[PDB]
């Protein structure tokens, strides 16, 4: 199944009353932050509040990325979730303001389920006998039909090779995709026609297909700008046509959710565009993440501010606290990886690995869980014993023992 | 038994230009 | 010329597809779907569906056609232009070559591709028609219509040979 680094996330475990369970979907800890993120996912699912900002204040090494992934998995596939690395902003050819604004347009999306009839082409109905009137038959495996087409489609027909045995896909907006060499063309058992040899296209003539599709506005802007957007003519036209599409009853808007990591490592001009553009009435909700604490804002060289965030940006932002843990549940979290791994472990090796986890950090034990099972597979043991983990604790060193040597 | 089949064929051949005018309305009004 | 007729009537049948059953017929070193015995026996190969393939495509000889599926569609264009659903919607399979299994579905699938979907077609293969004109002759002779139009002697001598044309 190709399990990634963390695959514990399958939910967030919120009940109807609004309580937080002790162990739900491998997310043990922080019931206050559990309720604080339940409030904001209810705010996302309520579809009434846009223009908010969430900061996850905590020490480095708590696992707030798993909390954001739990938010994204509770939302699922309906709400578009696009995380942004802080190093995705520093571009060379495109300015950073436009990158942040295009991320804000990646947030906002719509869904306008529709229809589309397929035509699929007969074999040979090249009848230009009028040019306004073209008769094209169809010979599919279900049977034969005919249709009259206005001259165009035919002007797309003579552009491509229309010979004995071709496919003609005709869309609703005169979008013709054509092939060559179908059905049968083996006349005298001769050489290559150098075409595509496809069997019979089983299926009838007239289907009525319905697809629910989520469309982002940035793909719309890319498809409309080409045959840095103007904020007086282009995006206002997009806003007007989306207003017309939702007033006629075609598309349905969904709110935008973003998640930004290493926010404090951005430039101060990105900050003064960020807390100016989140003041708009159309601004999506963006969950910010600050990694380290009190440092210097990039571009100031003297201004001291907490969490690397200026005073104008630190205001009007909700703050959720994520503190450290207690060691007596660390052996539980390793167990959450064990049922993810598929190989059961013993009881004393869990104790030694929990001792190594409470020695320096939990992530060191989580990363050493994999070579323990690897040496258990090499040596032939069905479970992980204490000798393999006590050998891999001495063979592989962390940053503290590397700074000690 | 053919007359109901001819009525259904005329029904399809009457509803198909209705969908054609619907395509023209969704392509020429917005 | 008599045991081979029994092999044709007992072993040979009409397959579904010709190219697909040619693709499957290779690497037949262990699959018990092709080889079968009779009475020399003298083990046979995959020609049990290539023989009824001649009726569907005569291209191996080069006499006339390359099937049967297309001539019925290319031939029946008559006054029944208002009479064409009178024509095609009643197909009667009879004779001696319709004894092979797998014939009805393949003939229906080959005539379905060249005739419209909305036409309520019906391809019916009964179980009786080994002697089917005999059944028609014994049905008409018992439905008291033979004595109404009688064409015999008393009329062959009074009218020389002009007696079996206007009546039948």
């Amino acid at each position: 199944q190709r399990i990634a680094s963390h695959s514990h996330v399958k939910g967030l475990g919120l009940d109807e009353s609004g309580l937080a369970k002790q162990a739900a979907s491998g997310l043990v800890g922080q019931e206050n932050a559990r309720e604080a993120c339940g409030v904001i996912v209810e705010l996302i699912k309520s579809k009434k509040m846009a223009g908010r900002a969430v900061l996850l204040a905590g020490p480095p090494g708590t696992g707030k990325t798993a909390l954001a992934l739990a938010i994204a998995q509770e939302l699922g596939s309906k709400v578009p979730f696009c995380p942004m690395v802080g190093s995705e902003v520093y571009s060379t050819e495109i300015k950073k303001t436009e990158v942040l604004m295009e991320n804000f347009r990646r947030a906002i999306g719509l869904r306008i389920k529709e229809t589309k009839e397929v035509y699929e082409g007969e074999v040979t109905e090249l009848t230009p006998c009028e040019i306004s009137h073209v008769i094209i038959g169809l010979k599919t495996a279900k049977g034969t039909k005919q249709l009259k087409l206005d001259p165009s489609i035919f002007e797309s027909l003579q552009k491509e090779r229309v010979e004995a045995g071709d496919v003609i896909y005709i869309e609703a907006n005169s979008g013709a995709v054509k092939r060559q060499g179908r059905c049968d063309t083996y006349a005298t058992e001769f050489d290559l026609e150098a075409e595509e040899y496809v069997p019979l296209p089983k299926g009838d003539v007239h289907k009525k297909k319905e697809i629910i599709q989520d469309v982002t506005l940035h793909d719309l802007d890319v498809a409309n700008a080409r045959p840095t957007e103007i904020t007086d003519k282009l995006r206002g036209e997009i806003n007007k046509v989306v207003n017309k599409y939702i007033d006629q009853g075609i598309a349905e808007l969904v709110p935008g959710v973003l998640f930004v990591d290493e926010v404090h490592m951005l430039d101060i001009e990105c900050f003064t565009y960020l807390h100016r553009a989140l003041e708009s009435s159309i601004a999506p909700i963006v969950i910010f993440a600050s990694n380290r604490g009190n440092c210097v804002i990039r571009g100031t060289e003297d201004i001291t501010s907490p969490h690397g965030i200026p005073l104008d940006l630190l205001d009007r932002v909700m703050i959720i606290r994520t503190m450290l843990y207690t060691p007596q549940e660390m052996k539980q979290i390793i167990k959450i990886r064990a049922q993810t791994e598929g190989i059961n472990i013993s009881e004393e090796a869990l104790n030694h690995l929990g001792e190594i986890g409470t020695k320096t950090t939990l992530r060191y034990s989580v990363q050493l869980l994999t070579p323990a099972n690897l040496l258990a597979k090499i040596n032939g043991k069905d479970s992980i014993e204490k000798e393999h983990v006590e050998e891999i604790s001495e063979l592989f060193y962390d940053a503290k023992s590397s700074a000690k040597i | 038994r053919l007359e109901r089949i001819f009525q259904l064929s005329e029904a399809h051949g009457a509803l198909a230009p209705v969908y054609g005018t619907e395509v023209l309305d969704f392509c020429t009004l917005p | 010329t008599h045991v081979i007729n029994q092999v044709k009537e007992d072993v040979c049948y009409v397959s579904q597809d010709f190219y697909r059953d040619m693709d499957i017929a290779k690497l037949k070193g262990e699959e018990n779907t092709v080889m079968i015995d009779y009475v020399l026996i003298l083990r046979l190969a995959n020609e049990r569906f290539a023989v009824p393939e001649i009726l569907f495509n005569p291209s191996d000889i080069g006499i006339q056609e390359m099937g049967i599926p297309e001539a019925i569609v290319y031939s029946i264009q008559n006054l029944p232009e208002e009479m064409q659903p009178h024509f095609f919607k009643n197909i009667v399979l009879t004779g001696g070559n319709s004894l092979f299994p797998g014939f009805r579905d393949r003939v229906y699938s080959e005539v379905r591709c060249l005739t419209p979907t909305d036409y309520d077609v019906s391809v019916v293969l009964p179980e009786n028609p080994i002697t089917y004109a005999w059944e028609g002759g014994k049905l008409i002779s018992e439905n008291d219509d033979f004595e109404d139009m009688v064409v015999t002697r008393e009329d062959y001598e009074e009218n020389g040979h002009s007696v079996c044309e206007e009546k039948f």
